[PDB]
């Protein structure tokens, strides 16, 4: 798509002709090649609690997970780590790891983020994927909607009742101080900073 | 009065209300930033040249007014009739409606944060301003100079948080806004003759520096040396108040801006964004307190020579005030302020102002074959009164082929009615003009209580 200073020059003439600005955000997840997942899994510093890691049975080419979550385009949600010797989970792809927002540091590094393109100059985020944030750290089974289906054949997302991966308590509560964090930005009258979800 | 405090009433005279109004209108025309800053530079040339030609004219005549007792000694008497005519009805009505229209934009634009302010709210409180200040100083002559000191201390204090914090901002690396200056510009007629208008609006007072800076210690040397050196020293100000306003602010932003100072103290003094209206505020009433002090001393001086009505610089006999003519101007301006809109007011008043100024200063030269013989202390060089003479009729000409607006029928209409009533009451004296000059001055008198002021020429 270009470099910065192509992103730069974009912000700036899209002001002189009186235009807005607003681009995705996407605050779930990263991937497996990011710098933080790296450190993660080598348990490096602060960023052993960055992602979610719990312990799993795998052997001879199969993993045992640890409940039967599943992902949205279909599979058991836990994929193992070789490095890490432990299991981590992701609500889309396995090259898509889930951040752990129930750690207060991973909740700052997302408002640096986003402080990080309000300096310069968007006006406005569209977040995505909003209520995949939070899991229940219960760790339970879900129910499913065929309840004489044997488990080993569950493997579809629309074979379970997704209560404890969606729409958790204190969800909304991380979607407000978002809102806080672009207030400090929104206190110059005519540049107030927009915020949609999009939640599907 | 030494020289140091020649040229302090120098910077305070000529620092008005112009630069908080005038940096969007020199920026609507020349759309860059760099021609925006050379407009700022060269209008500060054009009031230091302006203000060394009246600097002669003042030292040769020697006689109170304005430009009246200048243009009769040049010309004789009928363009200073057309002078005292249009400084009646257009030039000083006009001054007094640009200063409070100035004032309602500054306490209206807090309140509508990222809007406009209606039309009727603007201007229903430029009237207010208008009514408060012509009782005021129809009541009470001596309190209008007690409150004169602290509105221009509120004045330099907010130019200079202005300046200073520009320049710091400017240290930092806010310098973004000043990459491409030059690209996109216009050198049409049109264009910069209007920007010169509202560029020479924030200068007025360089015409009227002669009377009070001539009781100096030492005449005839620093009153010239504080012209070359007061005037270029608000220029240097100006033009550091655009570059403090091009740090926070884009081109694009400043014309999307109701006022312009507003929208600097709401990106810079951001717990305290309130004390830029607060200030201007301040400073813009005390801007229309001061013109009417001047009212009824060229009223006097052309109704010696019949040239204006009597009824007018009467003095009250109570509160012994100029009231005719204070409550005669506070009518007009209110009239004026109906079709109102700053940007239509300056250019109303600068095209009657400048075919003024320039055939005053055609009369230095007119009077140096003419009226020699005649006691010259200060001599500028002739080539001084030359560029001035002609950047006078090319601020004169260009806006009225290149650009011509409903503003300039109307501003030649009202001088050219004042020619109809010189050939009816002042060359050809008929005999139902002063039975009608009369019972009106006789009439008026019963009814504000006003009398002949117990004087002499001075
Ligand atoms: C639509 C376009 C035209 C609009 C015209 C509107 C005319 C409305 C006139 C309103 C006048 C308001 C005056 C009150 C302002 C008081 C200000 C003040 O502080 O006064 C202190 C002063 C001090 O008095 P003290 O209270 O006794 O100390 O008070 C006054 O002088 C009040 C006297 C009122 C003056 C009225 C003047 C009106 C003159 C009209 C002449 C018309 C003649 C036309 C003849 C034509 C023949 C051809
Ligand atoms: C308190 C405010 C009101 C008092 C002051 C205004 C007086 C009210 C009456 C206005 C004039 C009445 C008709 C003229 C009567 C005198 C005629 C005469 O023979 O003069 C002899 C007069 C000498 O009379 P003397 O004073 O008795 O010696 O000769 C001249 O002064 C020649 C210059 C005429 C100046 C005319 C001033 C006109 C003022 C009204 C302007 C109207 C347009 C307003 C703006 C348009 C809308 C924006
Ligand atoms: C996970 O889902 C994938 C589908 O992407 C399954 O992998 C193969 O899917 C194709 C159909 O597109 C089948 O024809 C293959 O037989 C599947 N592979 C195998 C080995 O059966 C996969 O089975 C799913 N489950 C697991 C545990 O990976
Ligand atoms: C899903 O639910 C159904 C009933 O809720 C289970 O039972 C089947 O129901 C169909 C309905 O006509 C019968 O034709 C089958 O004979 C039933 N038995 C089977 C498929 O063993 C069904 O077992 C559940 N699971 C699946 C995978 O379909
Ligand atoms: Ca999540």
């Amino acid at each position: 798509f270009g470099t910065m200073e192509d992103f730069e020059n974009l912000v700036a003439a899209i002001h002189d002709k009186g235009l807005k600005l607003i681009i995705d955000f996407i605050p779930n997840h990263t991937s497996d090649k990011h710098i933080w997942f790296q450190l993660s899994r080598t348990r490096t510093g602060k960023y052993t609690d960055y992602y979610i890691w719990h312990d799993c049975t795998h052997e001879n080419g199969k993993t045992i997970p640890p409940n039967n979550w599943l992902s949205v385009y279909g599979n058991s949600s836990w994929h193992f780590d070789e490095v890490r010797n432990q299991c981590y989970f992701h609500q889309f792809m396995k090259e898509q790891p889930d951040l752990n927002f129930r750690n207060p540091d991973v909740q700052e590094e997302i408002k640096e983020i986003l402080r990080f393109w309000l300096t310069k100059g968007v006006d406005g985020f569209s977040l995505d994927a909003v209520k995949f944030l939070l899991e229940a750290k219960h760790l339970r089974d879900e129910i499913q909607v065929n309840k004489t289906q044997i488990p080993d054949t569950v493997t579809q997302y629309s074979e379970l009742y997704h209560d404890f991966t969606t729409t958790q308590v204190g969800m909304h509560d991380i979607v407000r101080s978002f809102r806080q964090t672009m207030d400090q930005y929104s206190t110059e009258p005519g540049r107030y900073r927009f915020m949609g979800t999009e939640a599907y | 009065l030494g020289l140091i405090s020649g040229i302090s009433i120098i910077v305070g005279t000529i620092i008005g209300s112009g630069i908080f109004v005038s940096p969007k209108s020199v920026l609507s025309n020349t759309e860059a930033v760099g021609p925006c800053l050379i407009i700022w530079a060269a209008c500060g040339v054009l009031a230091t040249l302006g203000a060394l030609c009246f600097a002669e004219l003042g030292t040769m005549i020697t006689k109170s007014g304005g430009e009246y007792p200048y243009l009769m000694e040049a010309y004789g008497p009928i363009p200073a009739y057309l002078f005292s005519w249009a400084s009646l009805i257009v030039i000083k009505p006009t001054s007094f409606a640009i200063i409070c229209l100035s004032f309602s934009e500054y306490v209206c634009a807090p309140f509508y944060v990222g809007c406009k302010p209606p039309q009727i709210v603007v201007k229903c409180l430029a009237a207010a301003a208008i009514l408060f200040i012509s009782t005021v100083n129809s009541l009470s002559v001596r309190l209008g100079s007690y409150v004169q000191n602290i509105f221009t201390a509120a004045k330099l204090v907010i130019v200079a948080i202005i300046i200073i914090s520009g320049l710091v901002l400017l240290a930092q690396g806010n310098t973004k806004n000043f990459d491409n200056s030059f690209e996109g510009a216009q050198l049409s007629v049109g264009a910069i003759s209007l920007a010169f208008y509202n560029g020479l609006w924030a200068y007025d007072g360089w015409n009227q520096l002669n009377y009070i800076t001539e009781e100096l210690r030492n005449p005839y040397r620093n009153l010239p040396l504080a012209i070359i050196i007061g005037i270029p020293l608000v220029t240097a100000c100006y033009i550091l108040m655009n570059v403090s306003y091009f740090t926070v602010m884009t081109a694009t932003e400043l014309l999307q801006s109701q006022a312009v100072a507003v929208t600097f103290g709401d990106r810079v003094l951001y717990p305290a964004s309130w004390i830029v209206p607060l200030f201007v505020a301040f400073s813009t009433i005390g801007a229309a307190n001061g013109t009417c002090f001047t009212a009824g001393r060229l009223i006097y001086v052309a109704g010696r020579e019949g040239h204006m009505l009597k009824v007018l610089s009467y003095i009250s006999v109570r509160r012994l005030t100029p009231a005719p003519a204070i409550i005669f101007y506070g009518i007009i301006a209110t009239i004026y302020i109906i079709p109102g809109d700053i940007n239509s007011l300056v250019n109303y008043f600068s095209f009657a102002a400048w075919l003024f100024y320039g055939l005053t200063i055609l009369g230095l030269i007119v009077m140096r074959f003419t009226r020699k013989e005649l006691e010259r202390p200060i001599k500028v060089p002739v080539v001084i009164p030359v560029l001035m003479t002609l950047i006078s009729v090319f601020l004169v000409l260009a806006p009225i082929i290149s650009k011509p607006t409903w503003e300039y029928l109307y501003c030649v209409l009202f001088i050219l009615s004042g020619l109809l009533f010189y050939f009816l009451f002042v060359h050809y004296k008929f005999g139902w003009a002063q039975k009608i000059s009369k019972p009106i001055t006789m009439h008026l008198q019963m009814l504000m209580e006003v009398v002949p002021p117990e004087e002499d020429p001075e």
